[PDB]
């Protein structure tokens, strides 16, 4: 053997050409799981043809993977038929790609910034089948270190600098011990809402929680949970969603343009 | 400004976690966990406890030995003065057999010490990776990190074992020294012609740009959505919930098309992983069916051609 | 002796110790080698 | 730390990046440290003739009484500004060998005489003068000896690298690449010069050889590689500058002077100026360069001198 | 055509500029203003550079050969100054351009991430590797005095400047900051590939396993390494490493030429000449 | 004359480390800064007239 | 009445804003001055450049 | 001074006696390397005695 294929041709020269065939192979590969999501696509390809016409693009999807779920909750297919959603918001023009524009009061609307799946009515489960985000007031052996300040007893305050309420609790993830979401007593009305940690930054020195997101009315709104000591995976959602739809519609300013 | 979750504001303290119950007649975790504040504040408190099992006792055995062999003679390479060998510690090194010697075993001094250096060390290398993939499979995981480490073994092992053997030579190895290593480097490119030429070596960047581009992108996208628990991405996966959906569309609507919250992860690996596989490829062939990668390039139509605004008589041409 | 197994792990005693003998007698075979004087694969 | 801008030289294509790049503050220093010595007024025309007065002339023997005179001033102040004409001279005998800095200085004319006549591919028309490597010290300052590199446990057998060394501009190279390539005529070439492999067995340890020798040439000009290479191409002559074929001359220039001129002085020489492995203080680039891409920037001196050029 | 979850999130406003001007979608792309600003600035560098290699260094060595094309910046000659088209001049537009795509990109991801109600951590992100552009083709150009130290746009020719900037200081491996930036980039492909890996792992276990937890991912490399990171921490990790490699890369090449003249083995030498030894 | 009132800002414990590590540092660094010169190195200036192999002149 | 820049911008911002401005303006305009050999005050005011004699050229043939 | 035995209250002696036994031995090993790398104060290779 030796190194020259032909007269031009050499090892080298075959070694980069196969490596061509098996990255487009690997390339082709890798879109096919990124198609495992959100596939077919939401086209008017699809509209005016009544479903006949499947948008998939190139590769085409990947037969279904499955997923079973620990503690029998469950099997889910990666490419799933999924049921059309309604969305809460109407065209802002009539051509393809106009943008929607939220029904109603835009913080309610569940559109935009403020959508999210519906996902399972369950809660997020530890290793041991325990509810994985819990308030402190149940999971007893956690506490918050001692450098650091109880956010319990802190006054919320929204985005506008007015007092949204209290921490009442700190909801901590059982699994990697950390802070998720801290239950505000609502000066308004009182009932408890939860206040994701990362719409939550932390005065230290002023015990205030500042929420960028939304002001300090948007909290009577707050979607609220079934139990009181847990959250399904639904409700996060739902929570986290309502607070991320107020950095685009809390303010009027915050709709834009700057200039 | 708004939360970035760069840093934990607030930590939370639990008691220690054993880890997952291994299989019935495994060896127990060594070490009680402690909890570090300032490890806590970017990550994790908890230190410990590790597995450190029959295959992993072996590997850091074998791992001492080419170490302080390695570190011995770079004591012996200043004459045994430690002021001296800290002054030099970055330029001094272990180094390969000379080339007169072949393959064959040198004298300690002369080539001798690397080879057992290099024999445990390599040892020591391949008893991690049976303990990576013991790990994984006493926790009845697959054997993702076994194959990308098996990835990072085999250029490791083109550079000091496969090609030297390849050429028939020792002195073609690596010298196991910080400075003497990047001279190596350096020498390897020049000796060869410019081993940016090697289409392989070009790859191999292209996907060491592109690992750090990836979890740049990665990095900051899980952070991104971390507001909506885009961190945990088993239920992500699993249940996809906005923070993966906000995640796919930012990126679809940034570049016209997206991953899926377990699928980055799948280029994430590839991405990695090509850049050891293509950097071994290139190695192997380096020396051995290239001789000039610059001189390859020119024959394959890849080096550009430069207006000659500069040129030198050859004086070999008289 | 017999207590040394009473705070020593047999299992872990026993794969440290047969580790480092292996590894010392591949030491001391690859420094006998490495010896002009010794290697036994030469002529 | 230095300040920017620096001056840089454009010696190739634009984006090629062959440049040379000087800070302004230690171009200007390293000018001051490398500043040639006013010529003397030329001698009066005619006069007796050096034959018919000195008898033990065996160099300078084309020399007027008047020129020959001149040169011995120059080379005062040249090599032994401090020590005078009896540096190299018997006092009260003119004529006198005996003293080794006599023979050794006479070997020294013809060195300078066969480098300003027959070296000009690399000194060209600018040539050297006794001033260009010493420089008012009868030692020349940057010489050099067979490196034994740092002490070594006896049964330790030296590497001659891994090691911080100035000779090699503090990198880990071959701290002595002047006994291979500037005294033995070892091949400095390492580099294929074909696509696929051809015979060329040159190991990679040699390539740090040649590196380590680079270093050494591009500190001694104060210079970077692209000042000679195009580093794409390193081997190939078509795509180097100019300077690299008068380099290529300099380094076989380097070697003559040390195997025929300075070696064959070894007896005469004193153990002050021998290294440890015996060999005499040897030249090198940095030599008459010191660290400037020409000695003492360029500056002409040797045309000025009748006695520097053979007959 | 959107993702069949995506709908929902198409929501007008959140625009820098332009308003309802440019807030649309063409196909899956949002365009807003800079994607308006920033597909005509792609779209003329794109073809100035097809218009630069249309004419080559001169008319004999003019080629289409894509490894070939090289759009190289001015003389230094032409110090800081604007060059003709066809010696540099093209180069310093097709950088402008660059530019402009570059920050609109940007800006644009930034619009995106104000509709999605996300961080702006990743056009964050992607401004390092805008701010190691812009220290490779404005900073240390200027900081030089010159804009012929820009790379040459080719493919394979901008190789050859690293190349030849690498040899202007001798030895570039000894360059500190190359060396911190090296170990972050190498650093990062590793934690990379544990990532990947472990995620992968968890959740495509072994045949007849459910899907593993994140006790599990704690788990796994406590019994490796004997420490984790976590969940969160990695992705914080990641963008850290990726961020810092790059920061120390912009920082190595600025300081190599207007903070360093030498070559850099020779900068050790405060290290080797402290008294100590 | 009333400067004691800045340690009612500062607690006397954390000033009283810095200073001497700064001090100490400072210190220190003061006398590299003179050993690395040739005017100022009290031990290499052959003064007090310095009682103490072949030379190798290029290293 | 020029207050009112003081009910659009918080004191606070302004004046960090101002002088991290500021400071970074001085630093920038007086390394120019250094950039330029005229104004470079660090050479000293009897700062006389090496007289060059005899063929010498402080660079090297360029291009 | 006739009262300087009040630092101790705010300076724990654990800390102290650490800093100062850590700092002196480094000092100790400086000073000593920074001889032995002088031609004039290397004690061990300066020829002396015979
Ligand atoms: C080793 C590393 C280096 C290797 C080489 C790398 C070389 C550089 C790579 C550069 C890649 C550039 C392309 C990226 C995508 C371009 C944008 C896009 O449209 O994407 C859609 C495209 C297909 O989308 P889809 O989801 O199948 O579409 C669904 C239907 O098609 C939807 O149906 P539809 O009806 O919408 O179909 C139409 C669709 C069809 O899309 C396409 O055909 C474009 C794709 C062609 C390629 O049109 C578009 O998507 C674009 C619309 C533009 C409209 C405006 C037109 C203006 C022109 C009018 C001017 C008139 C004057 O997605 C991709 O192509 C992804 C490519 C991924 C490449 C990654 C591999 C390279 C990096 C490797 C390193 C990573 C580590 C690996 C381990
Ligand atoms: C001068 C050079 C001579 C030479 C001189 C010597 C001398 C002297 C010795 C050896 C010894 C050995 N030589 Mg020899 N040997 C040479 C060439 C070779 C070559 C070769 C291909 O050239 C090989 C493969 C070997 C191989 C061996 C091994 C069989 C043995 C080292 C085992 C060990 O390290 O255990 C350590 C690793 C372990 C895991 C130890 C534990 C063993 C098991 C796990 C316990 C079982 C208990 C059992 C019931 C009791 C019997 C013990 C048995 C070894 C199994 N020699 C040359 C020709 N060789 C040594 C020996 O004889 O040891 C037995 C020894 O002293
Ligand atoms: C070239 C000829 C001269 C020379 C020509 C000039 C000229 C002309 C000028 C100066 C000026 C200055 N020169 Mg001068 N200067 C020279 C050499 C020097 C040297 C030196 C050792 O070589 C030094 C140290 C200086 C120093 C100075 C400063 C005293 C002064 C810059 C003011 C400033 O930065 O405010 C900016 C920084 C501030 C902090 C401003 C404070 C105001 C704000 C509102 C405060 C806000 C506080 C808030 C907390 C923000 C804090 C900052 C952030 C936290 C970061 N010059 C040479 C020799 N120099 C300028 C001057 O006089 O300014 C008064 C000026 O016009
Ligand atoms: C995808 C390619 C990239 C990659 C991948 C990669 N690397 C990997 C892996 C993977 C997938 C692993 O699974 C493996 C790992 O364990 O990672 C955490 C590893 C690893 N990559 C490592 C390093 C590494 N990877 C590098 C590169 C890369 N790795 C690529 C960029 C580099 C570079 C750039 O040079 C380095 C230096 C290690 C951290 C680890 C493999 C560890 C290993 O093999 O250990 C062997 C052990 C020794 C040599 C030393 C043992 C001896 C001790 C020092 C004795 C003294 C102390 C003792 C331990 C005290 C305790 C004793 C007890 C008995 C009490
Ligand atoms: C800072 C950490 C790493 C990083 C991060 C990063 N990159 C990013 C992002 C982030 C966070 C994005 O969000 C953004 C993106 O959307 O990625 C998909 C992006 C991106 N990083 C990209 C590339 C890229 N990143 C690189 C590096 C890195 N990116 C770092 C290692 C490299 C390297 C190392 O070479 C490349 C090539 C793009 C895929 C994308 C930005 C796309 C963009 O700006 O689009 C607008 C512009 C065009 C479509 C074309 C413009 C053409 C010009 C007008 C003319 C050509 C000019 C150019 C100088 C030619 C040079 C050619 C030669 C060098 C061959
Ligand atoms: C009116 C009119 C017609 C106007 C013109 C049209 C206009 C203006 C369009 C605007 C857009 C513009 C300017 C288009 C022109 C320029 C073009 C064509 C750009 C194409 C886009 C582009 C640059 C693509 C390059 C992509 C390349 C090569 C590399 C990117 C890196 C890479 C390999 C990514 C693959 C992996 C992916 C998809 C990562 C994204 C990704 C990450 C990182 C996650 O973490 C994540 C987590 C959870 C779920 C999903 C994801 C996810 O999708
Ligand atoms: C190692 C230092 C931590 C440590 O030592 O923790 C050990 C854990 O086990 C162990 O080996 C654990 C061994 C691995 C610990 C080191 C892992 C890296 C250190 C943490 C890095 C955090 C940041 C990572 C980068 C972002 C405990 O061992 P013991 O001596 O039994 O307990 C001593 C303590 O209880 C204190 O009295
Ligand atoms: C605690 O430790 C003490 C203090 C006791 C000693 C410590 C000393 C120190 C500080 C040592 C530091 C060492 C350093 C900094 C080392 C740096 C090493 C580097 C950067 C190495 C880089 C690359 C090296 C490579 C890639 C080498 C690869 C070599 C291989 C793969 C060789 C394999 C050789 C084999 C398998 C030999 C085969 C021949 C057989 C037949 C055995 O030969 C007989
Ligand atoms: C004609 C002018 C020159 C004269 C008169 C001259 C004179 C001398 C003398 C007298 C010595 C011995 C000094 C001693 O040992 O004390 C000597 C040595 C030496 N010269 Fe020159 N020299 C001249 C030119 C050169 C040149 C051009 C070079 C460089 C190429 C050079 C390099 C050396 C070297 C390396 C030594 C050995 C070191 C030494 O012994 O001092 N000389 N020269
Ligand atoms: C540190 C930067 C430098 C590097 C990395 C370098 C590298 C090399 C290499 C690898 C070779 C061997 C070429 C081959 O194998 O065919 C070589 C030869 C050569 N270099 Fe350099 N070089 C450098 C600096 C210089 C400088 C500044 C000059 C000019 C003063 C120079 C002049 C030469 C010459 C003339 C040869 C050919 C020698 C011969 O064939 O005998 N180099 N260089
Ligand atoms: C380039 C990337 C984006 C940066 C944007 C700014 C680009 C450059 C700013 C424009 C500055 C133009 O400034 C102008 O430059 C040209 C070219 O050097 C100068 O021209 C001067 O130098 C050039 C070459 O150095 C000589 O050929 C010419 O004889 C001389 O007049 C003009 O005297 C100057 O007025
Ligand atoms: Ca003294
Ligand atoms: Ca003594
Ligand atoms: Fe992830
Ligand atoms: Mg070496």
């Amino acid at each position: 053997m030796s190194a020259a294929i032909t007269e031009y041709m050499d090892v080298a020269q075959l070694t980069i050409w196969a490596f061509w065939f098996f990255f487009a192979g690997l390339i082709i590969y890798l879109r096919r799981e990124d198609k495992r999501e959100g596939y077919p696509l939401d086209s008017d390809r699809t509209e005016r043809s009544g479903g006949r016409v499947k948008v998939v693009g190139f590769p085409d999807l990947a037969e279904p993977k499955t997923f079973v779920l620990p503690h029998n909750a469950g099997t889910v297919m990666a490419p799933r038929v999924e049921a059309p959603t309604s969305i809460n918001a109407t065209p802002v023009a009539p051509f393809p790609g106009a943008p929607f524009e939220p029904n109603g009061d835009p913080m309610l609307s569940g559109f935009g910034p403020s959508a999210s799946p519906d996902r399972a009515k369950h809660c997020d489960l530890t290793f041991e089948g325990l509810p994985k985000i819990v308030p402190l007031r149940v999971a007893t052996d956690f506490s918050i270190a001692e450098r650091d300040p109880d956010p319990r007893g802190m006054t919320v305050v929204g985005l506008d600098g007015e007092v949204a309420g209290t921490v009442s609790d700190v909801w901590v993830d059982r699994s990697e011990p950390q802070i998720r979401y801290l239950e505000v007593k609502v000066a308004a009305g009182g009932k408890n809402v939860l206040l994701p940690i990362g719409f939550s930054r932390f005065d230290k020195k002023a015990r205030k929680v500042k929420v960028a997101a939304i002001k300090a009315a948007h909290f009577a709104n707050v979607p609220t949970l079934a139990k009181p000591d847990q959250i399904t995976l639904y409700e996060e959602d739902k929570v986290c969603a309502y607070y991320a739809g107020g950095k685009l519609y809390a303010t009027a300013e915050r709709a834009g343009p700057l200039l | 400004p708004e939360y970035q979750n760069i840093f934990t504001t607030v930590q939370v303290r639990a008691p220690a976690y054993p880890g997952v119950p291994l299989p019935k007649g495994s060896l127990p975790r060594i070490g009680k966990p402690i909890f570090s504040y300032w490890a806590g504040k970017i990550g994790d408190a908890q230190i410990g406890p590790i597995y450190l099992g029959f295959t992993g006792t072996l590997s850091i055995i074998f791992g001492f030995m080419a170490i302080f062999i390695i570190g011995f003679n770079m004591l012996a390479s200043v004459d045994w003065n430690i002021i001296q060998f800290v002054k030099h510690f970055f330029w001094l090194g272990l180094e390969p057999p000379a080339p007169q010697y072949g393959l064959t075993i040198p004298p300690l001094s002369e080539g001798g010490w690397w080879l057992m250096a290099g024999f445990f060390l390599t040892m020591s290398i391949l008893l991690w990776w049976v303990r990576t993939y013991k790990r994984a499979e006493a926790l009845g995981m697959s054997q993702h990190l076994s194959w990308a480490f098996a990835a990072a073994i085999f250029f490791y092992l083109s550079l000091g074992f496969i090609r030297p053997v390849m050429m028939g030579s020792w002195a073609e190895a690596v010298p196991f020294g910080i400075f003497p290593h990047l001279d190596w480097t350096a020498a390897f490119s020049i000796r060869y012609g410019n081993l940016y030429y090697n289409p392989f070596h070009m790859l191999s960047i292209a996907f060491l740009y592109g690992s750090a581009l990836l979890f740049a992108m990665h990095g900051a996208t899980i952070l991104a959505v971390s507001r909506f628990g885009g961190d945990r991405e088993i239920d992500q996966i699993t249940d996809r919930g906005t923070a993966a959906e906000r995640a796919a569309i930012f990126w679809r609507w940034t570049m016209g098309f997206n991953a899926s919250m377990e699928s980055i992860h799948r280029w994430a690996w590839w991405c990695a992983v090509l850049t050891v596989i293509t950097a071994g490829i290139g190695i192997l062939l380096t020396g051995t069916v290239v001789e000039n990668w610059y001189l390859w390039a020119i024959k394959h139509g890849v080096a550009p051609a430069y207006p000659e605004v500069v040129t030198a008589v050859d004086p070999y041409a008289t | 002796m017999h207590k040394i197994w009473q705070i020593f792990d047999p299992r872990r005693t026993l794969v440290a110790l047969f580790g480092f003998l292996f590894v010392l007698g591949l030491l001391i075979h690859f420094i006998l080698l490495s010896s002009p004087a010794f290697n036994w694969l030469s002529g | 730390c230095e300040r920017p801008p620096p001056e840089v030289v454009q010696k190739g294509y634009r984006g090629v990046a062959m440049e040379q790049n000087y800070n302004p503050r230690l171009l200007e220093a390293s000018i001051k440290a490398n500043l040639p010595v006013e010529s003397l007024p030329a001698a009066a025309p005619g006069g007796p003739s050096v034959s018919d007065v000195y008898e033990n002339v065996q160099v300078l023997k084309d020399l007027s009484v008047a020129e020959f005179t001149r040169t011995m001033v120059a080379v005062t102040t040249w090599v032994a500004p401090k020590e005078g004409c009896n540096y190299c001279h018997v006092p009260g005998n003119w004529a006198s060998d005996d003293i080794y800095t006599k023979v050794v200085s006479r070997r020294m004319f013809e060195l300078v005489r066969a480098t300003n006549s027959n070296w000009k591919d690399h000194v060209a028309e600018t040539g050297v003068t006794c001033y260009t490597c010493h420089r008012g010290n009868p030692v020349p300052k940057y010489v050099w000896v067979t490196d034994p590199g740092p002490n070594q446990p006896s049964g330790v057998t030296p590497t001659g690298q891994n090691y911080a060394s100035s000779t090699v501009a503090y990198s880990a190279l071959p701290l002595d690449p002047y006994t291979p390539f500037l005294d033995q005529s070892n091949e400095i070439r390492v580099i294929g010069q074909t696509a696929l492999p051809a015979g060329n067995t040159t190991s990679l340890k040699q390539a740090e050889w040649t590196y380590g020798l680079m270093m050494q040439i591009s500190d001694s000009l104060g210079v970077n590689c692209t000042f000679c290479h195009n580093s794409r191409s390193f081997y190939d002559w078509k795509q180097s500058t100019p300077q690299r074929t008068t380099a290529w001359y300099a380094i076989r220039h380097v070697r003559d002077i040390n195997q025929n001129y300075i070696w064959p002085l070894n007896d005469a020489l004193p153990a002050s100026r021998k290294g440890p492995y015996g060999d005499p203080f040897k030249v090198g680039c940095m030599t008459c360069h010191q660290g400037a891409y020409k000695p003492l920037y360029g500056a002409q001196m040797a045309k000025d001198y009748p006695a520097l050029y053979e007959s | 055509a959107m993702l069949s979850f995506e709908r929902k999130y198409r929501v007008r406003g959140g625009t820098l500029i332009g308003g309802d001007l440019f807030d649309f979608w063409v196909g899956p792309f949002y365009v807003g203003f800079f994607g308006v600003a920033g597909f005509f600035f792609a779209l003329l560098g794109v073809l100035l550079i097809v218009w630069g290699a249309t004419i080559g260094p001169n008319a004999e060595l003019q080629t289409y050969n894509i490894w070939q094309i090289s759009i190289a910046p001015p003389d230094l000659s032409y110090g800081l100054g604007m060059a003709p088209m066809t010696e540099g001049g093209l180069w310093q537009i097709i950088t402008i351009c660059a530019i402009g795509a570059f920050v609109s990109w940007a800006l644009r991801e930034v619009e995106i991430c104000r509709k999605l109600g996300i961080g702006f951590h990743i056009p964050f992100a992607f401004a390092f590797a805008i701010g190691a552009y812009l220290v490779l083709v404005v900073v240390r150009p200027i900081l030089m005095g010159a804009w012929g130290h820009g790379f040459p746009y080719g493919i394979l020719s901008h190789l050859d400047w690293v190349s030849n900037v690498g040899y202007q200081f001798l030895h570039f491996h000894y360059n500190p900051a190359h060396m911190l930036a090296i170990t972050f980039f190498f650093t990062n492909c590793l934690a990379l590939s544990m990532h990947g890996s472990l995620i992968l792992s968890v959740t495509n276990p072994q045949k007849g396993e459910e899907v593993k937890t994140s006790e599990h991912e704690n788990t796994f490399f406590r019994d490796i390494v004997g420490y984790s990171i976590g969940a969160l921490a990695i992705h914080r990790l990641g963008l850290f490493l990726a961020l810092s490699a790059v920061f120390w890369s912009a920082v190595c090449i600025v300081i190599s030429g207007p903070f360093w003249t030498r070559g850099w083995p020779e900068w050790w030498n405060w290290w080797l000449e402290l008294p100590l030894w | 004359p009333d400067l004691w009132k800045i340690w009612l800002l500062v607690d006397p414990r954390r000033i009283l480390i810095a200073v001497f590590a700064f001090l100490t540092v400072l210190g220190l660094a003061i006398h590299m800064i003179l050993l690395s010169t040739a005017e100022f190195n009290w031990l290499e200036d052959g003064v007090p007239a310095a009682t103490v192999t072949p030379v190798v002149p290029q290293r | 009445q020029l207050y009112k820049i003081w009910l659009a911008f918080d004191p606070r911002m302004a004046l960090i804003g101002l002088g991290a401005f500021l400071f970074a303006l001085a630093l920038f305009i007086h390394y120019m001055l250094l950039r330029s050999p005229e104004f470079d005050w660090l050479l000293g005011p009897d700062y006389a450049p090496v007289t060059l004699s005899a063929g010498m050229s402080a660079l090297p043939a360029g291009r």
